């Protein structure tokens, strides 16, 4: 139909493309490589061939599909690794034993021959169905509970509903008729990837995201459906944090996408998730792999596909959101996406606004982040799903003044600042308290109050203690260890304890792998209450000596209790909530009694 | 006491003040040049190509 | 089979500028088609077509554009991408940057032509690494270990013995053995090296007796700068063929990873492309990814590729774009300290930044000890605290080091003295070294240790 005119890396030029519209999928060459119109000029047009363009030739056929970028968002996507173009990796490897990814394969996104146990809902013949109405549900596997929903922009009266039983994706299920014509609906639904799936309304989110890591859970919390950013400069290995969130978050579904991510990481994910189990209220063993889908394409994969990868990931997340589930997506190394934008824009000679990154960088990144949120779903029943986006902006050279980091910090709500200093010291979380900040603190005030009113005060006090610790460290470095106030000594103490125990998690040990919120609150309360007892002792100690000067002697005589305080983190969560809460009550009361008695002694 | 204070001030200066300011100057020079000059020259070249 | 066609020969060169040769009236061009230009004088050189537009074709020659006339040079379109004749016989020989033999031997008889820059591995098929390597150096195997399929480079500025370290690793390389036919088949890329260093490499490899199992890819600085980029490619193509389609494990070594970067910057500047940081091309992250992200263990096959590149911090700054991108992609780093070299330490490895991201899987019950992880963590963390103690002592005085700080300073001193140091040919086994590692850890009190539990080391027994 059409033929290629110019090829320049990923970006190509095809002649005879008069009827083509922007953002229309197109087949390139004999191998039918995927392509999406970006710049149309005259009869010619521009195509960003997602696949590798090496080996093309002039006058290679170019076939217009007339349809924009689309993903087959039907059931069965859960638990399967897909390429940036939604192609199934495992099926491709099975069909062609060559482990190398072929070029020119056209394996469908989802198998047309799988039989799924289909459970029709309370729908009846002639009922007035609307767009987004859950006419039925299907069990993809254990803990999936997939809900087949009518595609948006569809309505009519139920002329036919399929009976319960196994069904191929070709099978028609609903035969709704709106304007007389009776159209059939099949399980597969395709959504323009770039366009954002419609929502009935957007509502404020008030459910905190439980990461299971003390520092992020308490110091800089995030709400479900919120937007987060992790810089994670080179060597910090942010992917361990991302994987921990995927394993131990309270999300209903995980959509992990890595653009530019190294292949080993995806191997590790696919090999380790199935064995790892999560405990539901029923308690049966179940693999997070069922709960997780992987859209990542490795760094070896062509760069043009980074956008397509990220947009397919987010649209799959949105699809699960409309099903009523609360899904979280992690976008590994969006800096690779920025570099992909720069490379594509560079070929088009589009003017470099700043550091080679094109001008329309903030806009696209803003849209990507803005697709997140907590929404009221469409149709019946009245589902309220959400999408949580936790992206990654790797700073080139570790300078946060970078353009992608700047735009992200501009449009992000909660920000977790990774720093090289803690990473070098083998701190492990490496989450710097000063730079990190959460704009969601005000929203979660209600949840904190209903959970524990003490949490707000202890959180503010811990922040103040950390800031004072930084200021005192600077002042001491300027002056020296000597001439250090006893009150300042008490402040630096238990702040060192905060850093060593509460703000750090091993993340590779059974105890520190997952930190429940209640035990985090207990540890923070223990730290602040020890600090407050120290302040009270400084206030009154039968003379300034016993009050504050003897803080060193207090540390000597309270060494066992201080060691218990620092070791409280070492206990595993497998003991169960009653065991941990009883132990923390015992520790706090013993510390208070010992401190008061020692404060009573000689005073 | 005075000699200890003066020696501490001098050692602190040599070990912190200059050792922090010199990296600041180096980073400022690197950013200024490698960003402003590079991108300005690139913009000028792109404009020249456009005219060409 | 479809009837063959003899390659077309053109003479329509219609403009030369920089390293690029422009053609016109080309009948059916092909992108990245290899062309072999013959000049008027009769000499020949190769090149790649960088863009295909209409009947025009923009070609960047390899040997340079000097001596090319607009009305006498002839261009021939081979109609194929660049291909290296990979074969099993390639072992125990040397090759130029482009792969031409230089070992005074016949050209390789290929088992099968393989297009370089081959497709990626289906990530469903890639598998994690789970086998340590006996490189022949103590400090690498004791801490910041290497797994058979793990990539990790050596960071080392100019003037450091990193080349000698690489030669020692290559000669002393071997499996843990805790066989020979499938043993380590080392491929030694040499991107942009000095002639003296090249002679050193040739002599060391020939004398060591490793020529039975080692292939060299030498590329001197005198060679054309573009021939430098294709080198650490051809090398990885041969490594892939030898490991995956032939079976034997490969330990690829790349030297002067920085020279590859320079080669890219020069080529990019010639192409007049969008510049990233410090004038390097913006897509260098991709083009390093295509080099680093090949080593690994494909599942269906018993082979394994392990990548150990060597970088060079230009201004002795890890924040330079090349080490930044590497540390982003390369899954860990081994760091070499200039100060330790000044202290006359032959293996001047600074363990403070030397970390192996995949070491958590390299350790285990199959090899090493149950206290390996804890000992590594302690000897990695207490060293930083000892350095901070040394800084505090310097900024205050000798009396500043208290009863606890003095212990940390003594630990740092003994660590820099005994543990790090090693012989020029020392195959110090893991247990003997871990004994003195625990001795260093026990210089500090056996109860003041915060991160490590005492029971973990208590599993091990002194003497």
């Amino acid at each position: 139909y059409g033929y290629v005119r110019k090829v320049s890396g990923p970006v190509v030029i095809a002649d005879g493309m008069n009827g083509a519209a922007m953002y229309e999928l197109v087949r390139v060459g004999h191998d039918n490589l995927i392509g999406e119109i970006i710049r149309l000029e005259g009869d010619s047009a521009t195509i960003q061939v997602y696949e590798e363009t090496a080996g093309l030739m002039v006058n290679d056929p170019v076939l217009r599909t007339h349809k924009p970028l689309s993903v087959e968002l039907g059931p069965g996507i859960l638990g399967n690794i897909f390429d940036g173009i939604q192609r199934p990796l495992k099926t491709i490897a099975i069909r062609s034993g060559d482990v190398y990814i072929p070029r020119g394969v056209s394996v469908p996104a989802l198998d047309k021959d799988t039989l799924w146990e289909f459970q029709p809902k309370k729908i009846g013949e002639g009922d007035l169905l609307t767009g987004g109405d859950l006419y039925a549900t299907v069990f993809e596997n254990s803990l999936m509970q997939h809900h087949v929903a009518l595609p948006p922009d569809a309505m009519g009266k139920v002329t036919y509903v399929a009976p319960a039983g196994q069904y191929s994706l070709k099978d028609t299920v609903l035969e709704l008729e709106f304007q007389g014509v009776k159209k059939s609906f099949t399980m597969l639904q395709a959504w323009p990837v770039r366009t954002p799936r419609p929502v009935s309304s957007k509502l404020a989110a008030d459910t905190p995201l439980l990461t299971g890591q003390r520092v992020l859970d308490a110091l800089f919390p995030s709400v479900l459906g919120g937007t987060c950013a992790i810089p994670g400069a080179f060597g910090c290995g942010k992917t361990v944090i991302s994987q921990a969130l995927s394993k131990y978050s309270n999300s209903d579904t995980v959509v992990y996408v890595g653009c530019g991510e190294r292949g080993n990481e995806m191997a590790e994910v696919l090999m380790d998730f199935p064995q790892l189990t999560m405990t539901l209220p029923d308690g049966r063993e179940e693999s997070v792999m069922k709960r997780t889908t992987l859209v990542a394409n490795t760094s070896n994969m062509p760069v043009a596909a980074r956008e397509a990868s990220i947009y397919t990931g987010i649209t799959i997340a949105e699809y699960f959101r409309d099903m009523g589930y609360n899904v979280s997506m992690m976008a590994d190394s969006t800096s690779r996406w920025a570099e992909a934008l720069r490379e594509i824009s560079g070929r088009l000679a589009e003017m470099p606004a700043d550091s080679g990154y094109p001008a329309y960088l903030a806009a696209r990144l803003a849209s990507f982040y803005e697709r997140a949120g907590k929404v009221k779903c469409l149709g019946g029943p009245e589902r309220t799903g959400s999408v949580t986006i936790v992206g990654a902006v790797s700073p080139p050279g570790g300078d946060f003044s970078d353009p992608v980091t700047s735009a992200t910090l501009s449009i992000v709500q909660v920000f977790w600042g990774l720093d090289k200093k803690l990473a070098q010291r083998k701190h492990f979380p490496s989450v710097n308290w000063l730079i990190s900040y959460s704009k969601y603190s005000t929203a979660l005030e209600s949840f904190y109050e209903q959970f524990d009113p003490d949490f707000i005060n202890i959180r503010t006090k811990a922040r103040e203690v950390l800031q004072r610790e930084d200021d005192l460290n600077e002042i001491v470095q300027l002056v020296g260890k000597d001439a250090l106030a006893e009150g300042d000594k008490i402040t630096l103490e238990t702040a060192k304890l905060l850093r060593e125990d509460y703000l750090a998690q091993n993340a590779f040990t059974p105890y520190d792998k997952f930190c429940p919120f209640y035990k985090s609150v207990w540890m923070m309360r223990n730290i602040i209450h020890f600090y407050n007892l120290a302040n009270q002792a400084v206030e009154k100690g039968a003379g300034m000596d016993g009050q504050k000067i003897t803080y060193t002697l207090i540390k000597h005589r309270l060494g066992d209790l201080f060691y218990r305080l620092v070791s409280q983190k070492f206990e595993d969560p497998a003991e169960g909530e009653p065991a941990l809460v009883a132990k923390f009550k015992k520790l706090h009361e013993d510390l208070t009694a010992g401190f008061r008695a020692l404060e009573d002694e000689t005073r | 006491l005075t000699l200890d204070e003066a020696i501490k001030t001098t050692n602190r200066r040599v070990n912190a003040l200059e050792n922090v300011v010199k990296p600041r100057l180096e980073n400022t020079i690197t950013y200024i040049k490698g960003e402003l000059d590079e991108l300005e020259r690139e913009d000028f070249f792109r404009l020249k190509k456009i005219q060409g | 089979e479809g009837t063959l066609e003899v390659a077309m020969e053109y003479r329509t060169v219609t403009g030369v500028a920089g390293p690029l040769v422009i053609l016109d009236k080309v009948k059916g061009p092909k992108y990245y088609e290899i062309v072999n230009i013959r000049l008027g004088d009769g000499t020949m050189r190769r090149g790649q077509v960088l863009e295909v537009d209409g009947e025009k074709a923009v070609v960047q020659v390899f040997e340079g554009t000097s001596g090319i006339d607009n009305k006498f040079t002839t261009v021939q379109f081979t109609g194929e991408v660049l291909k290296t004749p990979v074969s099993l016989d390639m072992l125990g020989r040397i090759f130029n940057g482009s792969g031409k033999p230089i070992d005074n031997g016949p050209p390789i008889l290929p088992e099968a032509y393989l297009d370089i820059s081959g497709s990626s591995i289906n990530p469903s098929e890639r598998t994690y690494p789970e086998e340590m390597i006996q490189t022949g150096i103590s400090t690498i195997d004791v801490m910041n270990s290497i797994a058979r399929g793990q990539k990790i480079p050596l960071f080392s500025a100019a003037g450091l013995p990193h080349n000698e370290i690489a030669a020692q690793i290559c000669r002393q390389a071997g499996l843990v053995k805790r066989g020979e036919e499938d043993n380590f088949a080392i491929v030694f890329a040499a991107m942009g090296v000095n002639m003296e260093t090249a002679q050193f490499f040739k002599r060391d490899f020939e004398e060591n007796g490793s020529m039975e199992r080692v292939t060299l890819f030498l590329n001197l600085a005198n060679d054309p700068t573009i021939e430098r980029i294709i080198t650490p490619r051809i090398a990885l193509t041969t490594a892939e063929y030898l490991a995956y389609e032939c079976g034997k494990h490969v330990l690829v070594i790349l030297t002067d990873m920085s020279s590859y970067a320079d080669a890219l910057r020069e080529v990019s500047a010639a192409r007049e492309e969008v510049p990233g940081r410090r004038g390097y091309p913006g897509y260098m992250y991709t083009d390093l990814a295509q080099i680093y992200e090949r080593a690994g263990r494909i599942e269906g096959r018993k082979g394994s590729i392990t990548q150990i590149p060597i970088l060079t911090m230009p201004n002795d700054d890890i924040t330079h774009p090349t080490p930044d991108l590497t540390g982003y992609i390369t899954e860990g780093q081994i760091y070499i300290d200039r100060q330790l070299q000044n202290r006359q330490i032959y293996p001047p490895i600074n363990v403070l930044p030397s970390l192996s991201r995949l070491m958590k899987s390299a350790i285990g019950e199959g090899m090493t000890r149950r206290d390996h992880s804890d000992v590594s963590n302690q000897l990695y963390a207490n060293y930083a605290i000892g350095k901070d103690v040394q800084a505090m002592k310097a900024v205050v005085g000798e009396e500043a080091l208290s009863s606890e700080d003095l212990l940390y300073l003594e630990f740092l001193d003994k660590f820099e003295r005994k543990f790090v140091a090693q012989g020029a040919y020392d195959s110090r086994n893991i247990f003997q070294s871990l004994d003195l590692a625990w001795t260093l850890l026990r210089i500090f009190p056996r109860e003041l240790l915060h991160r490590i539990p005492g029971k973990t080391l208590d599993q091990y027994y002194s003497r």
